[PDB]
């Protein structure tokens, strides 16, 4: 039963992962300096999936 | 940022104190001491029924 629930919870961690790409890129291309989106990047550093 | 700038910093000293040169070597020694006692008792084990 718990690897069903496994299943569902892979597809939810998936969505989750896709909202953070759409969200990081879409603030990448705002910053629009080279300085500003390397600091994006510092933040989610510990944050890719 | 501040903070995942010092948790970096703390990164490479985890693993420059963690992980030490010829370490799985120090391991295999005393792996080696622990199956050389094991035999010894084993064959104690060996002596008795006979």
């Amino acid at each position: 039963k718990f690897d069903d629930d496994f299943y569902e919870f892979r597809s939810k961690i998936k969505e989750l992962e896709r909202r953070l790409a759409s969200v990081i890129t879409q603030g990448f291309d705002d910053y629009d300096t080279i300085y500003g989106r390397f600091k994006l990047l510092d933040n989610f550093e510990g944050l890719l999936t | 940022l501040e903070t995942i700038k010092k948790q970096q910093e703390l990164a490479k000293r985890q693993v420059q104190k963690d992980m030490g040169s010829q370490k799985e070597k120090w391991e295999k020694k005393k792996l080696e001491m622990i199956e050389t006692a094991e035999a010894s008792f084993h064959e104690n084990l060996a002596k008795n029924p006979v």
